[PDB]
């Protein structure tokens, strides 16, 4: 679980980089789909499943909107993300194993974009956080 | 993956004594209950689960028999696993859009259902060779995912 | 997280198989070490790291004692397993990635020993439970 | 794993521009902080972390340089990755007793530290070829685990 140290760490980072959440999400989704092309099956209903395609760019804003909401609900992610979980679980049926793949891509993007901010210490707490995010998103699956 | 003779014997031995008409359906039925998102690929068959929540559709379950016969091929020529499964890989990826992670989940179900049947004959070394074989098929099935 | 359905499912199963916890643990540890020999590094201080060796048999009772304790603390595993977590995290430093490997082996043993009891429904709740166990055991690691 | 020419160029290009004396130490230092159980293998060097909690031991950190030079070998002959790392695999397993999962964790750290340095030149396709290479080395390092 996240310590008070972790939460502060994640709120302070987000406080600094949230301004770029649209680009972080565009970039993170593009990476997932290119580096882990098997995940494109969940997006195959889009006409352009290419990096920075208008569908990818748009959805990128939603994902990082969900990540902004997870920071906001960081003290109780299960409750906070319950609706997003139900979405991914019963409407979309996304294998929860994929959450850690996007999470890894989010870490890669943030490092490329905010190298001086994304310190070992920021990294360990964000990692723990993204892991809690995946766990809450898995809530409604079984 | 290379194979010792003992591993080859173990895998051959497992499949010769395996009742595919039993193991197969039980394993897919179990995976649809333990990893429910997998029902996404069968959803169109309809009438999938019990009021009681069990995946009672024999038809869908019967796909587990085809999986096990799909395993025959790797088993028949264990030195050619990777090339053995290209058309199957192509099919689950390009036509079925199946998440490859689901291959791992079903394998796990197969191992446990097999475990229940063989009982104390499913030794540690048997589980070992059988997991190693499943792993190699799984990997080969995710190759045509592009 | 575990539903009231999951908890009942796990307490009823354990109620039925706990009598064999010593053999289940002996068998589960033996399987891990044979099927996943890289885990033997954490046990290399024992003279006999072989299946059913007296060290393996003995430790098997402790592991399943920890699993009996997790059933007993099923409503708050984080708190319940906190001491076991600290043990594995700071004293032994076991990579938490290994917890799901032993968990898989526990499921295999139970299936071999209790085939009629270890139903799809028992399996899904025990799986969720063992997953919560691993998560609580990871508590003190970072 | 087979390699396209584009992947070969990408990996060669990454290593030619890489400052091992910078990347290497940062990546191991980061992994000891993000995956703290890895300090178990360096614990005997002593004086590992800062009051402030940073892994400031340059000596230990300098092992990250040896890792990166260990990567040179796979990079030099990408068609021979699996055989390329047998003595290294033997060493981390039989003498160092290193959990192989830790190879994955360090790789991830390497990728992110590299990511920070290359910035927008670390494209999706670059990350792709570089991850694929790391994966292949990782697998080869866990081969002598028996
Ligand atoms: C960090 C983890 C993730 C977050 C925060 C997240 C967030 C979101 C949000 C906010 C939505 C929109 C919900 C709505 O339509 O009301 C969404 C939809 C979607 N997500 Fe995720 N997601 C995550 C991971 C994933 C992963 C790993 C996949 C699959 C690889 C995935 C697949 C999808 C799909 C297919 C949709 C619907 C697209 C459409 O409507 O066309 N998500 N996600
Ligand atoms: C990893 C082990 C697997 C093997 C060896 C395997 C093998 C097969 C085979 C042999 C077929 C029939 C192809 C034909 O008609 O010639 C098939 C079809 C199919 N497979 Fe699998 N499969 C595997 C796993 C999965 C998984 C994990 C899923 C999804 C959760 C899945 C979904 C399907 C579907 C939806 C079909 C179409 C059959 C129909 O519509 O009647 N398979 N597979
Ligand atoms: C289901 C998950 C697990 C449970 C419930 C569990 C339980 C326990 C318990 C109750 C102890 C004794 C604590 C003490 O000495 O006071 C223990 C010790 C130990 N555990 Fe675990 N364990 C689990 C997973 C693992 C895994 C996956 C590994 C490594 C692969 C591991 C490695 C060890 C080691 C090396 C010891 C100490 C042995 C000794 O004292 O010689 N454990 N475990
Ligand atoms: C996966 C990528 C890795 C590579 C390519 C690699 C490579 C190397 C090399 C080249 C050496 C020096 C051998 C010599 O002296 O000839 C070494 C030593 C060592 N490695 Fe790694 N390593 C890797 C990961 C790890 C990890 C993940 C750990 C533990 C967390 C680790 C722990 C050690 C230790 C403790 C030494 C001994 C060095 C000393 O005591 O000075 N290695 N490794």
């Amino acid at each position: 679980s996240l310590s008070d140290k972790d939460k502060a760490a994640v709120r302070a980072l987000w406080s600094k980089i949230g301004k770029s959440s649209d680009a972080i999400g565009n970039d993170a989704l593009s990476r997932m789909i290119v580096v882990y092309p098997q995940t494109k099956i969940y997006f195959s209903h889009w006409p352009d499943v290419t990096p920075g395609s208008p569908n990818i760019k748009a959805h990128g804003k939603k994902v990082m909107g969900g990540i902004a909401l997870a920071v906001s609900k960081i003290d109780d992610l299960k409750t906070g993300l319950m609706e997003l979980s139900e979405q991914h679980a019963y409407k979309l049926r996304v294998d929860p194993s994929n959450f850690k793949i996007l999470n890894h891509c989010i870490l890669v993007v943030i490092s490329t974009m905010f190298p001086k901010e994304f310190t070992p210490e920021a990294h360990v707490s964000l990692d723990k956080f993204l892991s809690g995010v995946a766990l809450a998103l898995a809530e409604r699956y079984r | 993956v290379e194979w010792t003779d003992k591993e080859r014997s173990i895998i051959s031995d497992i499949f010769s004594h395996m009742d595919y008409d039993d193991i197969g359906p039980k394993a897919l039925s179990r995976c649809l209950v333990v990893y429910p998102w997998t029902q996404r690929y069968f959803s169109g068959f309809g009438n999938l689960y019990n009021a009681e929540g069990i995946m009672s559709n024999a038809n869908v379950a019967a796909h587990g028999i085809k999986v096990l016969h799909g395993l025959d091929r790797g088993m028949k020529n264990m030195d050619n696993i990777a090339d053995a499964y290209t058309d199957l890989s192509t099919l689950h990826s390009e036509k079925l859009h199946v998440d490859p992670d689901n291959f791992k989940l079903l394998s796990d179900c197969i191992t446990i259902v097999l475990a229940a049947k063989m009982g104390h004959a499913f030794t540690a070394e048997t589980q070992g060779a059988f997991q190693k074989f499943l792993a190699a098929v799984v990997s080969a099935l995710g190759k045509q995912y592009h």
